[PDB]
């Protein structure tokens, strides 16, 4: 149907796009893919998708949405990526609410091993919301949509005003240059929030009320949350950006060392402070496809055909 | 065609949580915004939670923060609402009701808040903000009106919608986003905006207008809610003496 993809159905929406499941003809496996009409895009979208796909193609860990493969045609952009068979955290929460503190703690340890890796690879995601924050088939977060993304230096100051209205920074409704790393802190804040809610600490009917609720720093801490947590959360949702905990903080707050001792969350924090599947090429070879040829597309990070298909097997 | 089944009447005891289920059956079948507005015995409407922004997952009135969750299964088109820890203060009828110009949120548009679908209620029993008159009266014939005082958060910032309850009835949209009328509402009814207050008149008055009416509308302060008047319980008074020299 569109390379070597049968199309599903559509699982979501995008900017310009419609994602859609399919299925690998090859391989038989399921993947999401994001299709963009070029008609609809003026020059600085098209740098924004290019952008996009730069971002992603720099960051493989265990809790962010892998991108496998990107085909362009005259009209379209195709992008694939490993499909998240539970879906959205937010659609979750609509369908059991606020989730109990011990299976928060387990999500929010996850969202930040990889918030705190893309950081480490000197990059933002610049949109955390409840709607980007995938769900494996075992329930384990990978975050996605890096269409607001960008790069950056330690020390320096971001001039684009993006994210989502409800997880969004107050310096960035005020049009302030600011620190990129913080205003990740600031939507894991509201993140944390929303998962032992089932609620935002800030909304409104219009984004007039949304934006004047930010701006206050004001919210309503709910009887069911512990005093570890409301401290947490506290420490994040700070208006001055300087006096919001460091990544480094959040993971060594009282509220994340609770319960039992989580060795696999040390040494995936310490990672971030920083071989070859011959079976696999093997099979591939039996499909018709050359070893060297698969290996140049793997070491010029083509994410083509051949890209595809290694790492499809190698699940 | 389109309605909204309730789970049926049951008692709790102190302490112990209700699971109230509104299955949308009929007609237009799809995506929605259904908020849950409970009414204790003889007491007036209060809004508890529900879907009223594009922006989050569910939205609760401050009250019942603590002890609400409200949840959907979108695969069989039914909103479920828990309330735990129930004490004798929580014996009340529920209801869900839906948004009506759900279809048109955007995060730009305001919505009225206005309930176009009601469920039938659920009761249940525990056993071990706008200023409106408690009464209005008139004879057969006269125009009654009735006043609703707010502030500027709720109606110098959004619009006014009236429903009218009969007795032993789920409230009915009256008028909807300061005078428009729902099909079936007659001429006779009519609403007005002014500043921070509004206005139901009831031309014509009939013995059939014997009802109680609230007013409501949204209110902007804190994550927002929709806010009711106490009510005003009409009462259509015996017909005047009649001269015979004429
Ligand atoms: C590839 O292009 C992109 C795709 C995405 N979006 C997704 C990626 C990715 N990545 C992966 N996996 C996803 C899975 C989803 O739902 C899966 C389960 C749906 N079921 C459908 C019907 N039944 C009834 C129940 C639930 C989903 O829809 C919410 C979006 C996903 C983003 Cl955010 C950005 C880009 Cl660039």
């Amino acid at each position: 149907r569109i390379g070597y993809y049968e199309i599903d159905r559509t699982i979501g929406k995008g900017n310009f796009a419609v994602v859609k499941r399919a299925t690998h003809l090859v391989t038989k496996a399921k993947v999401a893919i994001k299709i963009i009409d070029k008609t609809q895009l003026d020059e600085e979208n098209l740098k924004k998708i290019f952008r996009e796909v730069q971002i992603m193609k720099m960051l493989s860990h265990p809790h962010i949405i892998r991108l496998y493969q990107v085909m362009e045609t005259e009209r379209m952009i195709y992008l694939v990526t490993e499909y998240a068979s539970g879906g959205e955290i937010f659609d979750h929460l609509v369908a059991h609410g606020r989730m109990a503190e011990k299976e928060a703690r387990r999500k929010f340890k996850q969202i930040v091993t990889a918030v705190y890796f893309c950081h480490s690879r000197n990059i933002v995601h610049r949109d955390l919301k409840a709607e980007n924050l995938l769900l494996d088939a075992n329930l384990n977060i990978k975050i996605a949509d890096f269409g607001f993304s960008n790069l950056f230096t330690p020390g320096q100051l971001l001039k684009t005003w993006c994210g989502s209205p409800p997880y969004a920074a107050p310096e960035l409704f005020e049009g302030k240059e600011y620190d990129g790393p913080k205003v990740d802190i600031w939507s894991l804040g509201v993140v944390l929030y929303v998962l032992v809610c089932g609620a935002l600490p800030f909304d409104g009917s219009t984004l007039q009320n949304l934006r004047a609720r930010v701006l206050s720093g004001k919210f309503r801490i709910p009887f069911f949350m512990s005093t570890e947590c409301e401290h947490l959360i506290r420490h994040m949702l700070v208006l001055d950006p300087n006096k919001r905990l460091s990544m480094e903080q959040i993971c060594k707050h009282k509220w994340m060392k609770l319960g039992d001792a989580d060795p696999n969350f040390d040494r995936l924090i310490a990672e971030s402070q920083q071989p070859l599947n011959e079976d696999v090429l093997l099979a591939m070879e039996d499909m018709g496809l050359d070893k060297e040829q698969t290996l140049q597309s793997l070491r010029s990070d083509a994410y083509d055909h051949y890209s595809a298909i290694y790492s499809l097997l190698c699940d | 065609e389109v309605q909204l089944v309730q789970s049926g009447a049951g008692v709790k005891k102190p302490g112990s949580s209700v699971k109230v289920s509104c299955k949308s059956s009929g007609g237009t079948s799809g995506s929605s915004a259904v908020s849950w507005i409970r009414q204790a015995p003889g007491q007036g409407v209060e809004w508890m939670g529900g879907i009223t922004s594009i922006f989050g997952p569910a939205n609760y009135a401050q009250k019942f923060q603590d002890r609400l969750k409200i949840t959907a299964d979108k695969a069989t088109n039914t909103v479920y609402m828990e309330l735990s820890g129930l004490t004798f203060e929580d014996t009340a009828v529920y209801y869900c009701a839906r948004v009506g110009d759900y279809n048109f949120w955007n995060g730009h548009y305001r919505s009225g808040y206005y309930f176009d679908l009601w469920g039938r209620g659920t009761l249940v029993t525990v056993s071990s903000v706008l200023t409106q008159p408690p009464s209005a009266s008139g004879t057969p014939g006269q125009r009654v009106t009735i006043s609703c005082s707010g502030s500027s958060s709720n109606i110098g910032s959004n619009t006014v919608n009236w429903y009218q309850q009969l007795p032993g009835t789920a409230p009915k949209l009256l008028i909807y986003s300061n005078t428009q009328r729902p099909s079936g509402v007659p001429d006779r009814f009519s609403g007005s905006k002014s500043a921070t207050s509004a206005s139901l008149a009831i031309s014509g008055l009939q013995s059939e207008d014997e009802a109680d009416y609230y007013c409501a509308a949204w209110d902007d302060s804190l994550n927002g809610h929709v806010v009711f008047g106490g009510g005003t319980k009409v009462t259509v008074l015996g017909a005047a003496a009649e001269n015979l020299y004429f």
